[PDB]
């Protein structure tokens, strides 16, 4: 059609060709300029001449009062980030310089500059670069702590909530725990004098790190607690944020009805606020395929997270953490979704991005390194085994197990050797070690696996049964103790059908593992009373296949705020 | 004078657009060289520096309108058995009085 | 495949 | 239809109402207690956009028109460098 | 089409006139602006005489040479107490 | 520990003291270069006299606001404390020009 | 025992010996001809105070068992205290 461009975007093609010459006045323009002239540099691909100017703080300070072109900001932003210039680590050093200089000032200036700190720190915390949005709010912190009135306070425990926001996407959780503490000192201090302060927010943080740490039995408590301070005064961004951490918490506690309606008012919340494009909006997505993963609705699941991952993809640039997650999440959704079909060379690919983008961001030894590693070696494992060529099946499984190994490393020295985590590695080695051959050692793993799971969770759970199948297995079909299997089997297969029925689609491995329990010890009546059962399984998952999709599942408006907060606190 | 950001008392203009507020609101006599003046104040308040006074100027403005319908309230329900007339006479006061006000604060 | 989903 | 808009130092910039009303602001002038029209032409009384720069805007205004939805390709628009600054603030102001 | 700048003094009219169009019907054009009789006005386009009659197309420019992305000016002057005044068009602004 | 500067006119005393130590005993430091007698020399922190009896952390010189890179000031009289002098005023850059 | 450190306006900056010998300048100036006044008529009176308080900061902090808090240099300082730290080798 040929329409010509605006005068605006003419202009700024006009001083962005003249920017070497007009760069000392375009600081001066307004801001909804200012922001525009700076993307028009990243548009050219003139990064050199972006973060030069991005890198000062003050000009970041500009460009992140336009609330309108955020997302735009974020993708400038990571652009720089890859490009070499360390534009994260300079503006958080270069705010807690300048934050220290002005200690000793009013409290004017310094409510300023916390507040620069708060929307710097609430950007570097947003666009995944935790490790330097801590500096900016402790050095926040600092600020708020020199002045000890009732005023004041409600700052430092708003600093204290995003502390411990920071500092669980980075992994420090036994830093956490003293944040919190510290909160309280500062929460109860403001409570008592006549103030009290919502408390709803910063018990969710808790839903998501003691669920990090599988203290489960305390994110449920936590993930109460924080429900019972939700508000309709709250802003959105508070509240979606304490529903998919309390849907976490629900469905890691294997209870299914209660989760649903947490994380779909959650998923509906942040799409009709938030949009389709925003990094929020994916995040609750991803929060949502940890629901559907976990209830075996494994279908809907990778669509979830490709979701998620095309969001984060397109606002969050190339290389980022949060790609990055949603990498690792997606390639074990590939991974449980076509593990019966044993292609994975789509979920390969995901899970080598995962790895090749945190490891180039984060050290060797964090612990998000370590579950994205984790993911990689289930997929290596089952390619040593898909594959016929000896060579390759003795070398990809070998690598698989320096993969877990160092996994468990890295999860047994921060989450101790008694956790759900620990224990996971050990069930995963213990896969491993029986497609190595290793039957011997693939015994004691799966043991001190399923004793750990069992002392924590207990008798009966999910997790418990999901493992013992792992035993079984081994047990069953290249170990031939098919007395021990026996119990094995019929264990998962309560626990399996006491939470998803007989439908559930894991008892696939669990049916046939049956048939194959009784052909070699006689009694083949029962092999046709388990045969039965296989199809009864095949009917009653294929009819119940047929589902919308997740994403139009939550539909417009399906339920109401204040509403699922009552329903699930008095269930 | 240029039209690039300046340092601007809020005081000042928003008194200097407070009686031109007043008066477009009201659908009084404002001249072709105050209301065209008046686009260049609110301009210049929300490109103000340091801090760009446009929310400060969209508080007082709501501050402002919720004093004049409640003024406007009060000039109604005291005049019982003509509410209607008097309603209708200060709607259409009201109506064009918002449509010209949005044009006013369009930047 | 008779391990079922890896955890 | 003739606007009448004049710079900060004075000088008028006589042009057609339907090219000078692809500029929001100056939609938004002339609407309301602007149209106490002197004849047929009303006069838009710009305080801070310098008339060196209001003579770029209105020769922008003849361009959007006569090349709205062309046929042909758009020679673009000649803007001097040393004043793609005053024009690039004046115009978000007149929205143009 | 070709566009002008017709301007003189402070008024600095933008119209448009076809390539082989008269110059009278331009000063026409003008007439109904700044209502002036058309011989009262004298187009002093590029300080040199141009008569009542003539075209657009040998005046001295053309429509690729007065293109409306950077028109051409034309000089404007009115006769006062029986005698025709010089043009006194000036620069715009000295833009910083 | 306290750090202090003391300034009559001119002269500057960058010496730390106990922050239990009283007016009494750093007054004698001075008259240590100065070589006057502490009688005569009086002190005027924000042009205000502290006395001699009450000790350093009752005048509000408290150890954690005399850090030795920003000890706390105390004025000095037999006031006239000078200023050192003015450091260029930089550019505030994002200023309007 | 104390160094007698003038600035270019006349202003002085006595402080102890010890504390003065951080910087290699003026252990330098003090050896030779003349713990007593210095020549300082380059160095102006508002950077030397900061220069003096780092003394104290340098020589107070070392082999500190905490952490040592970050020295402040103001920006409008910055760039004429660095010429004063290279001049006197502090």
């Amino acid at each position: 059609e040929w329409i010509p461009e605006t005068l605006y975007n003419t202009a700024i093609s006009a001083v962005v060709d003249n920017y070497i010459r007009s760069r000392r006045d375009i600081r001066s323009l307004p801001e909804n300029i200012q922001f525009d002239v700076y993307y028009k540099l990243y548009q050219q691909g003139r990064l050199c001449q972006l973060g030069s100017e991005f890198c000062e703080l003050e000009v970041f300070a500009k460009v992140l009062r336009a609330l309108d072109k955020r997302h735009l900001l974020h993708h400038c932003f990571q652009a720089l980030m890859d490009h070499g210039v360390k534009v994260a680590s300079v503006l958080a050093y270069s705010f807690s310089r300048r934050c220290s200089y002005i200690a000793e000032s009013d409290a004017a200036v310094k409510e300023k500059a916390i507040q620069v700190g708060f929307v710097l720190g609430g950007f570097l915390s947003d666009a995944g670069w935790y490790s330097d949005a801590e500096k900016v709010f402790l050095s926040c912190l600092q600020l708020c702590t020199l002045h000890d009135e009732m005023l004041h306070w409600f700052r430092a425990v708003e600093c204290c909530v995003r502390l411990l926001h920071v500092r669980n996407g980075n992994c420090k959780y036994h830093l956490g725990e003293e944040t919190f503490k510290l909160a309280q000192t500062y929460m109860d201090k403001l409570s008592k004098h006549g103030q009290q302060a919502n408390k709803a927010a910063l018990y969710g943080e808790l839903c998501a790190l003691l669920f990090a740490k599988s203290h489960y039995d305390e994110a449920y408590k936590w993930c109460i607690e924080a429900m019972k301070e939700i508000t309709a005064g709250l802003p959105v961004k508070v509240v979606v944020d304490v529903l998919r951490q309390a849907s976490k918490a629900c469905v890691v506690k294997r209870e299914f009805k209660k989760a649903e309606q947490l994380i779909k008012h959650a998923v509906y919340l942040a799409r009709d606020h938030f949009g389709s494009k925003h990094p929020k909006y994916s995040d609750t997505l991803l929060d949502y395929g940890f629901y559907l993963l976990n209830v075996d609705n494994i279908c809907q699941s990778v669509a979830i997270y490709q979701a998620a991952l095309d969001i984060r993809q397109s606002v969050f640039g190339g290389k980022n953490i949060h790609v990055a997650t949603a990498h690792e999440d997606l390639a074990y959704s590939s991974y449980v979704h076509q593990y019966s079909s044993g292609k994975f060379d789509n979920a390969l690919f995901h899970a080598e991005r995962a790895i090749g983008i945190i490891t180039h961001i984060l050290p060797e030894d964090h612990l998000l390194l370590a579950s994205s590693k984790r993911v990689k070696a289930l997929i290596l494992e089952e390619i040593a085994i898909d594959c016929h060529n000896k060579e390759t099946e003795q070398r990809l499984l070998q690598e698989a197990h320096d993969l877990h190994l160092s996994s468990l490393q890295l999860a047994k020295k921060a989450f101790g050797e008694f956790n759900v985590q620990t224990a996971k590695h050990y069930g995963n080695l213990g896969r491993l070690y029986q497609s190595m051959r290793k039957f011997k050692e693939a015994e004691e793993m799966h043991i001190k696996a399923i004793q750990i799971k069992e002392q924590l969770l207990g008798q009966e759970d999910y997790e418990v049964a999901l493992s013992v199948g792992h035993l079984a297995s081994l047990y069953n079909y290249d170990m031939n103790q098919y007395e021990n299997a026996e119990k094995l089997y019929l264990r998962s297969i309560a626990i399996g059908k006491k939470l998803f029925g007989e439908g559930y689609s894991g008892l696939e491995y669990d049916y046939r593992g049956l048939i194959k329990l009784y052909n070699s010890i006689g009694n083949y009546e029962k092999v046709f009373e388990y045969h039965n059962v296989l199809s009864n399984w095949n009917r009653l998952r294929d009819r119940q296949y047929s589902v919308t999709d997740a994403l139009e599942d939550v539909s417009t408006s399906p339920q109401s705020t204040e509403e699922v907060v009552q329903s699930f606190l008095i269930s | 004078t240029s039209l690039k950001p300046r340092v601007v008392d809020f005081d000042e203009t928003w008194n200097k657009l407070l009686t031109t507020i007043k008066a477009v609101v009201m659908l009084e006599y404002v001249e072709r060289a105050t209301w065209n003046d008046r686009f260049s104040d609110i301009y210049a308040l929300c490109v103000a520096y340091p801090e760009p006074l446009g929310e400060r100027l969209y508080t007082e403005t709501k501050i402002f309108l919720e004093n004049h319908v409640r003024h406007l309230h009060k000039r109604v329900l005291e005049s019982e058995e003509q509410v209607l007339v008097m309603y209708h006479r200060y709607w259409e006061e009201y109506s064009k009085g918002a449509d010209y006000m949005d044009c006013l604060y369009r930047y | 495949q008779k391990r079922a989903s890896g955890q | 239809m003739y606007v009448k808009l004049i710079s900060s130092d004075g000088h008028e910039f006589i042009v057609k109402r339907e090219h000078a009303l692809t500029s929001g602001t100056i939609k938004a002038m002339l609407s309301g207690p602007g149209q106490f029209a002197e004849n047929e032409t009303n006069e838009v009384n710009f305080r801070e956009i310098p008339s060196h720069v209001l003579s770029k805007v209105c020769m922008y205004f003849t361009y959007k028109v006569r090349y709205t939805n062309s046929s042909t390709e758009i020679p673009e628009f000649p803007i001097a460098p040393e004043i793609a600054l005053e024009l690039l603030m004046a115009a978000n102001f007149l929205d143009c | 089409d070709v566009f002008l700048m017709i301007r003189r003094h402070k008024t600095t009219i933008f119209t448009d006139a076809k390539e082989s169009s008269t110059v009278f019907e331009l000063k026409r054009i003008v007439e109904g602006i700044l209502k002036r009789p058309p011989d009262e006005q004298r187009l002093y386009k590029d300080d040199q005489l141009l008569d009542d009659g003539k075209t657009l197309g040998e005046c001295g420019f053309t429509s690729q040479t007065a293109r409306p992305q950077a028109p051409a000016t034309v000089g404007l002057a009115f006769r006062a107490d029986d005698t025709f005044e010089a043009l006194c068009i000036e620069p715009f602004s000295s833009p910083p």
